[PDB]
């Protein structure tokens, strides 16, 4: 049964049902159980055997009045017909987690039968009020493991996917080759330049680095780390905020928005008026890899329309880290507005207070 | 702590089996298999007989056909063939 455990309200049972674990205790079908056709050790597609795999399906043969794959020889005789791994792996993906000979044909074969898949189920809520209607729907499902004979492999592991607070380091290395529109007229170069920028959903952790002064060709490092904690689920690779204003969940944000990214930011010079040379405006979510070079400060490098193609994850990565491109403060348009280089990640999907820790 | 989980595990197959547009990751490339979803017991299946094959369910009553003055209740339930 499922009920309401609000804090200001009373926790009314929200659904029910009742469940016969008989049909499960005795079933020789094995239906009643997850049944992926990848086989693994571990994971969603994870070998689940109470005995070796030669006897359980001797045993599990016995009972559908088949004859089971015994055999290791040039040609494996199941059910009458040729059977071997190269005709299993033909047709399917290749499969990393490929292990043992015995358990991977013994779940191989399995599938053969007419059996239910690795399935969820989604079942009806209803109401000790009103017992024929729903009040929503549970996605579910439920395995056996029989201690009759030996002990059955584990459960799948299906540890929640929820809200999460990616730390995104904007680390700014440098400013070098700075570009400007607003020149003086005495043919020395000299303005008030320093790097601002931020993450989506975080204006008011907006941060920028210090003015440099008596300093023509921008030299000095203020390797100054903005830390902006955007919310991402990598199995999704959904673009999400963190710090949402939905009260109502403390899962993971999701929203819909326009295929494009973009920011509120402007240059404010101290000594002068605002030059709009360009702002920092990136996607991290759907981020490309960084650039490792000033061969990339191109036209054809300044299109974000034209590389989506990194959808994929930079998370294997023990840094993500490179020069990007400066946009002028007029929108998304493809011009070259200025500089910077700076590392930009996404590491916390399984790095998340270590990883850091190699620069601070 | 295995690091290609994020492209094969559970969650990511959850999540890219329903179909949600733009919240399905990379796994769609991994020829996974689509989650089948019941709305019902499993065991219920008619695929399997409703898996009554080894024992079907049967109850007792508490009424008689010799006189109308006894209540044919519901005892419990008994499993067999």
């Amino acid at each position: 049964t499922l009920y309401d455990y609000d804090l200001l309200s009373k926790d009314e049972k929200i659904g029910e049902t009742v469940v016969d674990l008989e049909n499960r205790l005795l079933s020789k079908f094995g239906a009643r159980c997850g049944l992926p056709q990848t086989y693994c050790v571990s994971g969603p597609n994870q070998w689940r055997d109470q005995l070796r795999p030669s006897q359980l399906l001797h045993l599990f043969c016995q009972q559908h009045r088949v004859k089971a794959p015994v055999y290791r020889t040039d040609r494996v005789m199941f059910q009458d017909k040729e059977y071997s791994i190269e005709e299993i792996e033909a047709g399917r993906i290749p499969n990393p987690h490929l292990g043992p000979v015995e358990e991977r044909l013994a779940l191989h074969v399995l599938q053969q039968q007419g059996l239910v898949p690795e399935h969820v189920e989604s079942r009806p809520l209803y109401s000790p009020l009103q017992p024929d209607i729903e009040q929503g729907k549970l996605q579910m499902w439920v395995d056996l493991f029989p201690k009759a004979l030996g002990r059955p492999g584990p459960p799948f592991n299906i540890t929640p996917r929820r809200a999460r607070r990616f730390f995104l380091r904007c680390i700014i290395w440098n400013t070098r080759d700075v570009i400007l529109d607003d020149l003086s007229l005495t043919g020395e170069k000299m303005s008030d330049i320093y790097v601002k920028g931020w993450m989506i959903g975080f204006e008011e952790h907006k941060q920028k680095t210090d003015v440099h002064y008596r300093s023509l060709g921008g030299e000095g490092n203020f390797n100054w780390r903005f830390i902006f904690p955007f919310d991402y689920l990598p199995a999704e690779q959904v673009c999400t905020i963190a710090k949402k204003d939905a009260f109502w969940r403390l899962d993971k944000t999701e929203s819909k928005i326009p295929a494009r990214v973009v920011f509120q930011i402007w240059d404010n010079d101290k000594f002068s008026f605002d030059d709009f040379l360009g702002s920092l405006q990136l996607d991290l979510n759907r981020m490309p890899k960084p650039a490792k070079t000033a061969k990339k400060c191109s036209l054809d490098q300044l299109d974000d329309a034209f590389h989506p193609e990194w959808f994929v994850s930079l998370f294997e990565q023990k840094t993500v880290k490179g020069w990007w491109p400066c946009v002028a403060e007029e929108g998304e348009k493809k011009i070259l507005a200025g500089k910077l280089e700076m590392t930009l990640e996404i590491v916390a999907e399984s790095e998340h207070e270590e990883r850091p820790a190699g620069q601070g | 702590p295995i690091q290609e989980e994020e492209f094969i595990d559970w969650w990511s197959k959850f999540f890219a089996s329903i179909g949600e547009r733009e919240k399905c990751g990379s796994y769609l490339e991994k020829d996974f298999d689509t989650l089948k979803v019941y709305d019902t017991q499993l065991e219920n299946v008619e695929a399997f007989e409703g898996l009554s094959d080894f024992c079907n369910t049967f109850k007792l009553y508490r009424g008689k056909t010799q006189e109308e003055t006894e209540d044919p209740s519901v005892i419990g339930e008994f499993k067999g063939l």
